[PDB]
C-alpha cells in the first residue's frame, strides 16, 4: 500500500542524501560541488588573431 | 573498505551487541537507524560498517548465529536490537549440549549452508571486500564448533582476504564447564591453520582490570563486554578516519607476524582511570605510554615480565605531535631493552589518528605479540593430558562420531605451537 | 542540396527522435512547425532546405519517413509532443512485428508494407530539385531492421539507381548482448548491405557506454544518451551541406575519397570533445589536443582497436572557430606518430573539412558548450576482427542447426545461411589481401 | 494484438478469477465494469484483454467451461464475477468423476462443439488475433480431458497463431487424488504434440514460497492463485504498455525454444519480500537479479543446480538503465559458466518496460528453459509404472472405452521427452 | 621553462600540499586559481609558466599529478581548500594500499594503476614547448612509494629517455623509525633508484626535528613544519628558472657541475637562515655569517657528519639582496678553513648562483622574514656511512628470513634480496674508491 503523494514526496526527499544517489544518478552527470560559469562563446581558448 | 561481522554463541552475541552500541554512538546513528551526527567526518566513511536501508536508514553488517534462540530473543529485546535485519538472525531448535562434536558435526552441517548463504549474499554486495571479523568463545560448544567450521568455509571461499577472530579463552581458576580442555584444544587446532590473526582474552585479566584500575565494587558482564568493545572498535579506527600516518589491518599483519604460525596477540586500551583521580592529572603521551606498557593493563593472564616482545603496535587517537610518539617509543625500547627481541632493530610500530573516542582528549590501543602466550596454552595442554590419559568423558564425543586420532593430532599440534614459541624465546646469533 | 531520411524499426526511430530534436533546435523551428518572428526578419535564408520543406503558409515539415511493423513507437510519436511537426502520412505502421526473424520481415510481412513506403518516398522525391542522397538508420540485430531494411534498399537501388545511400547501422557488440539470434540476422543483413550501400558506418553500444563512463561521469546511462551522441555525429557530417565554411565537403566527395575498392566501404567513427562542465572549465581545448584525441581508441564509438590494423583513408571534419594552418600542423604531427600507420599504397591519407558553425547545446543535454569540435570517419583493416567474431558465433550455432526451424518455417531455404557465410568469408579474405604489407618485384 | 483466454476445471476457474481481479485493478476497471482509472496509459491498450459493451462497461474476452456448475456458480457469485458475459458460461450436468477417459471421450464430445462455437465467435470478431491462453490442471479429470481436447481443436483451427498454456501438475509430497499418474501421463502426451509453449507450476513450490519467503502464518489457495496470476499478468506486459525494448510472445518463443519439443519452462517473480523486512532493503537491479536466479524463488520442485540452462528470458518493468541490466546478465553468465550450455554464445534475453505493477517501483518476471524439468516427469512415470503393472484401477478407464495401447504409447512418448532433455544435459561440443 | 611534478604516496602528497601552497603564494595565484589586481595592457609577466598553465578564461591550473593507492589522502585534497585548483583527472586513487610490501606495489597492484599515470604524464608533456625535467617526491620506507616509484621511474626512463629526473627522497632515520620492515624496502628501492635518477637529494626526519628544536623555538613539532621546510628548499632550487638574477643556473648545469662519475649522484642539502621572528630583529644577517652557517652540521637536513668525508662539488644558491663580491669573499674565507676539505682532483670546488627574489613568508609559518637566504646542495663521500647502517640492519634481519614469506607470496622470489644487497655493497665500494688519494702523479 502507498500512503499517497505527500508521503512519497517526503520519501524521495529523504533519499538523495545517500552517497550512492549523489555520485550515481540515473542518466545524468553527478552534480558539481562548486559553482561554474559557462562563457558566452563556450569553453576553450579563443583563436589568436593576426594583422592582415 | 568494508568489514563483514559474524557473531556466534552467547558470549559472541552479547559482546557484539555492546560493540554495535559503541560503533553506532561514535557515528551518531539513532537506534531507529536515522543519521543524527554532528560532523561530515562521521558520514564520509559510514559505508565501512553500514549498508543503506530505505528512507535515510542504515543497517549494520552483521550475521547472528546461535543454536538456541534464547540469546537472540535477549538481543532483539535490547535497546539497539531493532537496527538488525530480521533475515540475518539464524537459530536452530536444540542446544549444542556443551559438546564440540555435536556443534561441529550434527547441527553444524544442518545449519551451515544457510550461514554461508547469508555471508555470501552480504559479501557479494560489497564494492571491495576487506577482511571478516568474528567474535566467539573457545570454551563453549556452539561458539567453538560452529565458529571454527564457519572459519574454515570462509577461508576456502575467500583465501585472498584477511581473516580476523576475537576469542575469549577459558580461565585457569573458575571454570563454568568441566569439558573445557577438549573444546579449547580442538578449537586452537582449527584456528592455527585457518586464521590470519587471532586475539585472545581471559576473564581473569578483565576482572583484575575492573578491581584494581576501575575499583568497581560489583562488576557485571556489561562492564566486561564494554572493555572488549572498546579495543574491538579501536583497531579499525584508521580504516575510517583521516590521520597523519595511516595504517591498515593488512599493514598490521605485515609488521607484527615474523613467521606464519606466530599470529596470536594480546590487547590493551590505555586511558582507563577512575572518575575520582581524573581531575588531578592531564592526559599526555608519556602518561599514555606508561599505562600502555603496565602489565596491570593487559587483558591476558600471562604477564609480559615472563616473556619478550617480538613486535608491538600502538594506534593513537587524538591531536598530538609525531615527535613525542617517536621519542617515547625510542625511550621505552632503550630503557627496557631486555624485554625486546634483539634481532629486530625496532620492535614498535606507531600510528596517529585525528579523531579521539567521544569524551576523551586522547586514547591509544595496544596490540602485542609476546612469548608469554605459551603459558596459556601450556595450562590447557596439561589439563587435557590429565583428562585424556583416563578416557574421562570421551564416550560422548565418540558417540557423536569423533575418532580418537583427531584428539591425538590436536594435542600434538598445540604442543608444537608451544615448542615454536619456546624456541624463538631462546634463539641466539652464534 | 537536399537529403531524405528513412527510419526503420525501434533503434532507428528512437535515434531519429534525437536527430530531429537536434535539427529543429539548431535551425530554430518550434515543435509545431512554425518559426519565430525574429528569426525570419532582415534576411532570407535557405539552409533549412536540406532537412525541411516549407508550405506556402510558412509551416515547416520534415523530409523523413518512419517505418515500423509494430505500432508502439510510431504511436508514441503520434501522441507525443512533436505530433504536429510530422506529416501524418509519413508515419507508417503495420500490425505485428518481425519477431527477431529476418525471414518474417523480408519474405512474409514486409512484402505487404513495402509498396506504401516506396509510394511515400516517390511522392517526396518528386517534390525536390536537388536531392543529393539517402540517409538510412536501422539496427542489424533485429528482424524488421534487417529484413525490411534489405528489401527496401534493394527496391530503392533499382528504382533510383546511381543516387548514393549512406547507412548508420548498430551492429551487435562483442560481449554485451540482448537477443540470442543476433549472429544469424547480422550475417544475413550484411549479405544484402554489401551490394546495396555506398558507405556503411558501424556502431557498437558497448563503445558508447565506455565513452559515457570514461569521458562524461555517467555511471548508469540509458538509450537517450547514446542517441544524442549519434545525433551529434550525424549533425557533424551533414553540417558541410548547411552552413558556410572554408573547406566544404559534398556528400559525393566522402564516397570518392573513402572507398578504394567497391567492397571496402565499412568505416569507423569517433568524436572528440565529449566533456563535462567541470572538466571543460579546467582545460583549454586547442585544435592539436582534439586532433590528438580523435586518434586515441578511448574516443571511438565502435569497439575495435585500430592498432591491430592499418589506415587507408581518414576524413576529418572540423566545425567552429578553427583556422586551416593549425589543422595542417595537427595532421603533420599525427602523421609523425609511430603508433599510427597507413598502407604504403595510400601516401596522401587525409581529407579535411572546416565549417564555421559551432555545435548546438540541447537544454537537457549532458555535453558541455564548446567553441570547436572535430568528427572523424575512417577506413581501416581492423574492422575485419568484428566480422571474424560474428562468424565464430554463427559457426557455433549453425553446426547443430540450433534455431533454423523458425527461419525455414517462415519461408527461407537452409542454403541461404551457407551462401551468406561464404560471402562474409570472402569479405574477410578481401580485407586480408587489400591489407598486404608489400608485393614482390619478381 | 488481443489474447483470448480459456479457463477449464476447478483449478483453472479459480486461478482465472484472481487473474481477472489483478488485470481489472491494473487497468482501473470497477467491478461494475465502469472505467474509474487515473491515467490515459490504462485506456490506450484496454482492447488487448477487454471488449467494450454499450455505454461505459467493458467485458472480458474469456470462456468459462466446467462439467458441474458448482465452481462456475461460485465464480459468477464472486465480487468481480458480474463482469463476465452470461453467454460465455458453459456447463454440463454431471461431473468428470476424476476420470480422464470420461472427460475426453463421453461428456467432452457432448459439450465441446458449443465451446468451439463461442471461441470462434470471439476470435473472428478480433481485428488481429494473437495467441490463446489456457489455465487448467493436468492431474484432474475435466481439466485434463477437455483442456487437451480443446487445445487440439484450436490447434487445428488456428495453426498460424500462438498456443500458450499454464498448467498445475501433481506433486508426490501432497497428493489430493489417487489416480493422478494416469491423467498426468495422458495429458503430457497431448501437450507435447499440440502446444507451442507450456508453463508448469508445483503446489509444493508455492507452499515453500509462502512459508519461507513471505512467512505467511496460514496461506490459502487464494494466495497461490494470486502468485500465479501475478506471473501470468507479467509475461504479457510488453504487449500493452510502452518501453525502451519491446517484446512479444512470438519473440519469446523464437528466442527460447531451440528445437520444437523443448518448450517447457520454469517461472519466477522477483520482488517477493515480507512486510516486516520491506523497510530493511531497497529494490535495485542487482537485488532483483539475485532473487531472480535463486532457486528459492522458482515455482517448480526441480532445482536449477542439477541441470543447465539452454535459454532464459527476463522482462523488467520500471525505469532503469540498460547498461546495468546488460552487465548484470553478463556477470551472471560468466561467473556460473558451468551451468550455461556452452555452444550458445549468449543464453539470456532481456526486455525493459516503462510501467511497473501498481505499488512496486520495479519488477521482473523470469522464464527459464532448464533440463532439470526431466526429474518431475520421471517421478510421475515411476508412479505410473508401479500402478500399471498391477492394473490397479484400470477397469474404470477401460469401461469408458480406452484401449490399453494408449497407456503404453503415452508412457513411450513421455519417456522419449525425458530422454531428449537428458541427452542435451550430458553432451560435449565435439 | 616547464617542469612536471609527480607526487607518490603519503609523504610525497603531504609534502606536495606545502609545495603548492608556497608556489601559489609566491606567484599570487588564489586558492581557486585566479589573479587579483589588473589584467589590462601596460604590464606583462610569465614567471608562473614554469608551474602553471592558464585557460582561455584566465584560470590557472598546476603542472602536477597526485598518485596514491589508498583513497584517504587524495580525498582529503579533493575535499580541502584547494578543491578548485586541481583538475580532477590529476588526482588518481586506487582501492587498497601496498601494505608496506614493495613486492605488492610493484608486482600485484601498481601494474593495474601505472597506465593511467603514464597517460596523464603524456597529456602534460604534450602541452609543453621546453620541458626540462621531472621532479619526484617519495619515501623509500613504505610499500607503494618504493614499488610504484621504481616501476614508474623505469617506464618514464624508457618512454622519455634523455630528460632529467630529480628525486627528493626521505630515508629511514638512523634511530627514529616508524615500521619494522623499513630496511628491506630501502635496499630494494635504492637498487632501482641507482639506475634511473640523475640527482637524488636525501632527507632524514631526525635532522629536521633537531633543526626545528635548536634553531626554531618549537618544542613539539609535527609533519606540517617539516613539509614547509622541504617546500622552502625546493622553491629555492627552482627559483633560478623563474626570476631575474645576476648569475642564473639551468637544471642541466646542476647535473654537469655536481656529478663527477655517473653513479656518484647522491647529494646532501642544507638551508641557512632558519630563524624565529623574535631573534631576527636582534641580529643582522650578512652574507659572511650565513655562508659560515651553511657549513656547520647544525644546518643540515640529513643526519651525516661531513668531517668524516671529502667534498667533491658544492652548489651555493644565494637569493635576495646579495652582491657577487661578497659571495666571492665568503667562498674564499670558507676555502681558507682547515676543517673543510675537498678531494685533490677538484680544485675549483664551488658553483655560485645569485637571484633577486627574497624568500617568501607564509602567514601561518614559523620562519621569520629575512632580506637574504642561501641554500646549498653538496656531494660528499660521507654519505657512504648512511647506507652502511641500513645494510647492517638488513644483514641482522635477513639472517633468519625474518619476514620474507610475505614478499615471496606476493611474487619477488628470494634471489632479489641478495642481488640488491650486492649492488648496494658495490655502491659502497664505489664511494671508497673515488675517495682514495692518487698514489703518484706518474
Ligand atoms: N543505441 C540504441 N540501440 C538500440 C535502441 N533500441 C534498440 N537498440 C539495440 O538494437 C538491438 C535490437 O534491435 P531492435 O531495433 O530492437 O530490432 P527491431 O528493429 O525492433 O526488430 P523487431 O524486434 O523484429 O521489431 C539491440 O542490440 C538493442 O540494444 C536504441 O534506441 N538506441
Ligand atoms: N616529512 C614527512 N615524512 C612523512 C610523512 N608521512 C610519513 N612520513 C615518513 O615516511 C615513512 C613512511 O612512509 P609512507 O609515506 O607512510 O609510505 P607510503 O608512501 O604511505 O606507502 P604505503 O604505506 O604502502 O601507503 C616514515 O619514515 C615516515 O616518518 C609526512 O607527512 N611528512
Ligand atoms: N566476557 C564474557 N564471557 C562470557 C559471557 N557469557 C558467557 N561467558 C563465558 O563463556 C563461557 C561459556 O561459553 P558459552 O558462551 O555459554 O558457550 P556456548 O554455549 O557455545 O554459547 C564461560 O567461560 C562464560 O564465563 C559474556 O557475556 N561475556
Ligand atoms: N493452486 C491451486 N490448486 C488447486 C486449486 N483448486 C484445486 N487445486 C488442485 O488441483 C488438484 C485437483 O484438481 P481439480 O481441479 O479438482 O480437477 P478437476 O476435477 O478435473 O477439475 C489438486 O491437486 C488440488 O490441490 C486452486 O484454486 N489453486
Ligand atoms: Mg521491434
Ligand atoms: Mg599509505
Amino acid at each position: 500500500e502507498t500512503g499517497g503523494r505527500m508521503m512519497a514526496l517526503m520519501e524521495q526527499q529523504l533519499e538523495r542524501a545517500y552517497l550512492s544517489n549523489v555520485r550515481r544518478p540515473l542518466g545524468k552527470v553527478p552534480a558539481a560541488m562548486y559553482d561554474v560559469q559557462v562563457p558566452h562563446s563556450g569553453f576553450g581558448i579563443p583563436s589568436e588573431k593576426s594583422e592582415s | 573498505r568494508e568489514i563483514v561481522c559474524v557473531q556466534a554463541g552467547q558470549c559472541g552475541n552479547q559482546i557484539g551487541s555492546k560493540f554495535w552500541e559503541v560503533i553506532s554512538d561514535e557515528h551518531g546513528v539513532d537506534p531507529t537507524g536515522t543519521y543524527q551526527g554532528d560532523s561530515d567526518l562521521q558520514l564520509e566513511r559510514i559505508n565501512v560498517y553500514f549498508d543503506e536501508a530505505t528512507g535515510g536508514r542504515y543497517v549494520p553488517r552483521s550475521v547472528l548465529i546461535d543454536l538456541e534462540p534464547g540469546t537472540m530473543d535477549s538481543v532483539r529485546a535490547g535497546p539497539y536490537g531493532q537496527i538488525f535485519r530480521p533475515d540475518n538472525f539464524i537459530f536452530g531448535q536444540s542446544g549444542a549440549g556443551n559438546n564440540w562434536a555435536k556443534g561441529h558435526y550434527t547441527e553444524g552441517a544442518e545449519l551451515i549452508d544457510s550461514v554461508l548463504d547469508v555471508c555470501c549474499k552480504e559479501a557479494e554486495s560489497c564494492d571491495c571486500l576487506q577482511g571478516f571479523q568474528i567474535c566467539h568463545s573457545l570454551g563453549g560448544g556452539t561458539g567453538s564448533g560452529m565458529g571454527t567450521l564457519l572459519i574454515s568455509k570462509l577461508r576456502e571461499q575467500y583465501p585472498d582476504r584477511i581473516m580476523m577472530t576475537f576469542s575469549i579463552i577459558p580461565s585457569p581458576k573458575v571454570s563454568d564447564t568441566v569439558v573445557e580442555p577438549y573444546n579449547t584444544t580442538l578449537s586452537v587446532h582449527q584456528l592455527v591453520e585457518n586464521s590470519d590473526e587471532s586475539m585472545c582474552i581471559d576473564n581473569e585479566a578483565l576482572y583484575d582490570i575492573c578491581f584494581r584500575t576501575l575499583k568497581l565494587t560489583t562488576p557485571t558482564f556489561g562492564d566486561l563486554n564494554h572493555l572488549v568493545s572498546a579495543v574491538v572498535s579501536g583497531v579499525t579506527c584508521c580504516l575510517r578516519f583521516p590521520g597523519q600516518l595511516n595504517s591498515d589491518l593488512r599493514k598490521l599483519a605485515v609488521n607484527l607476524v615474523p613467521f606464519p604460525r606466530l599470529h596470536f596477540f594480546m590487547m590493551g586500551f590505555a586511558p582507563l582511570t577512575s572518575r575520582g583521580s581524573q581531575q588531578y592529572r592531564g592526559l599526555s603521551v608519556p602518561e599514555l605510554t606508561q599505562q600502555m606498557f603496565d602489565a596491570k593493563n593487559m587483558m591476558q593472564a600471562a604477564d609480559p615480565r615472563h616473556g619478550r616482545y617480538l613486535t608491538a603496535s600502538a594506534l593513537f587517537r587524538g591531536r598530538m605531535s609525531t615527535k613525542e610518539v617517536d621519542e617515547q617509543m625510542l625511550n621505552v625500547q632503550n630503557k627496557n631493552s631486555s624485554y625486546f627481541i634483539e634481532w629486530i632493530p625496532n620492535n614498535i610500530k606507531s600510528s596517529v589518528c585525528d579523531i579521539p573516542p567521544k569524551g576523551l582528549k586522547m586514547a591509544v590501543t595496544f596490540i602485542g605479540n609476546n612469548t608469554c602466550i605459551q603459558e596459556m596454552f601450556r595450562r590447557v595442554g596439561e589439563q587435557f593430558t590429565l583428562m585424556f590419559r583416563r578416557k574421562a568423558f570421551l564416550h560422548w564425543y565418540t558417540g557423536e562420531g569423533m575418532d580418537e586420532m583427531e584428539f591425538t593430532e590436536a594435542e600434538s599440534n598445540m604442543n608444537d605451537l608451544v615448542s615454536e614459541y619456546q624456541q624463538y624465546q631462546d634463539a641466539t646469533i652464534e | 542540396r537536399e537529403a531524405i531520411c528513412i527510419h526503420i524499426g525501434q533503434a532507428g526511430c528512437q535515434v531519429g527522435n534525437a536527430c530531429w530534436e537536434l535539427f529543429c533546435l539548431e535551425h530554430g523551428i518550434q515543435p509545431d512547425g512554425a518559426m519565430p518572428s525574429d528569426k525570419t526578419i532582415g534576411v532570407e535564408d535557405d539552409a533549412f532546405n536540406t532537412f525541411f520543406s516549407e508550405t506556402g503558409a510558412g509551416k515547416h515539415v520534415p523530409r523523413a519517413v518512419f517505418l515500423d511493423l509494430e505500432p508502439t513507437v510510431v504511436d508514441e510519436v503520434r501522441t507525443g509532443t512533436y505530433r504536429q511537426l510530422f506529416h501524418p502520412e509519413q508515419l507508417i505502421s503495420g500490425k505485428e512485428d518481425a519477431a527477431n526473424n529476418y525471414a518474417r520481415g523480408h519474405y512474409t510481412i514486409g512484402k505487404e508494407i513495402v509498396d506504401l513506403c516506396l509510394d511515400r518516398i516517390r511522392k517526396l522525391a518528386d517534390n525536390c530539385t536537388g536531392l543529393q542522397g539517402f540517409l538510412v538508420y536501422h539496427a542489424v540485430g533485429g528482424g524488421t531492421g534487417s529484413g525490411l531494411g534489405a528489401l527496401l534498399l534493394e527496391r530503392l537501388s533499382v528504382d533510383y539507381g546511381k543516387k548514393s545511400k549512406l547507412g548508420y547501422t548498430v551492429y551487435p557488440s562483442p560481449q554485451v548482448s540482448t537477443a540470442v539470434v543476433e549472429p544469424y540476422n547480422s550475417v544475413l543483413s550484411t549479405h544484402s548491405l554489401l551490394e546495396h550501400t555506398d558507405v556503411a558506418a558501424m556502431l557498437d553500444n558497448e563503445a558508447i557506454y565506455d565513452l559515457t563512463r570514461r569521458n562524461l561521469d555517467i555511471e548508469r546511462p540509458t538509450y537517450t544518451n547514446l542517441n544524442r551522441l549519434i545525433g551529434q555525429v550525424v549533425s557533424s557530417l551533414t553540417a558541410s551541406l548547411r552552413f558556410d565554411g572554408a573547406l566544404n565537403v559534398d556528400l559525393t566527395e566522402f564516397q570518392t575519397n573513402l572507398v578504394p575498392y567497391p567492397r571496402i566501404h565499412f568505416v569507423l567513427t569517433s568524436y572528440a570533445p565529449v566533456i563535462s562542465a567541470e572538466k571543460a572549465y579546467h582545460e583549454q581545448l586547442s585544435v592539436s589536443e582534439i586532433s590528438n584525441a580523435v586518434f586515441e581508441p578511448a574516443s571511438m564509438m565502435t569497439k575495435c582497436d585500430p592498432r591491430h590494423g592499418k589506415y587507408m583513408a581518414c576524413c576529418l571534419m572540423y566545425r567552429g572557430d578553427v583556422v586551416p594552418k593549425d589543422v595542417n600542423a595537427a595532421v603533420a604531427t599525427i602523421k609523425t606518430k609511430r603508433t599510427i600507420q597507413f598502407v604504403d599504397w595510400s601516401p596522401t591519407g587525409f581529407k579535411c573539412g572546416i565549417n564555421y558553425q559551432p555545435p548546438t547545446v540541447v537544454p537537457g543535454g549532458d555535453l558541455a558548450k564548446v567553441q570547436r569540435a572535430v568528427c572523424m570517419i575512417a577506413n581501416s583493416t581492423a574492422i575485419a576482427e568484428v566480422f571474424a567474431r560474428i562468424d565464430h558465433k554463427f559457426d557455433l550455432m549453425y553446426s547443430k542447426r540450433a534455431f533454423v526451424h523458425w527461419y525455414v518455417g517462415e519461408g527461407m531455404e537452409e542454403g541461404e545461411f551457407s551462401e551468406a557465410r561464404e560471402d562474409l568469408a570472402a569479405l574477410e579474405k578481401d580485407y586480408e589481401e587489400v591489407g598486404a604489407e608489400s608485393a614482390d618485384m619478381d
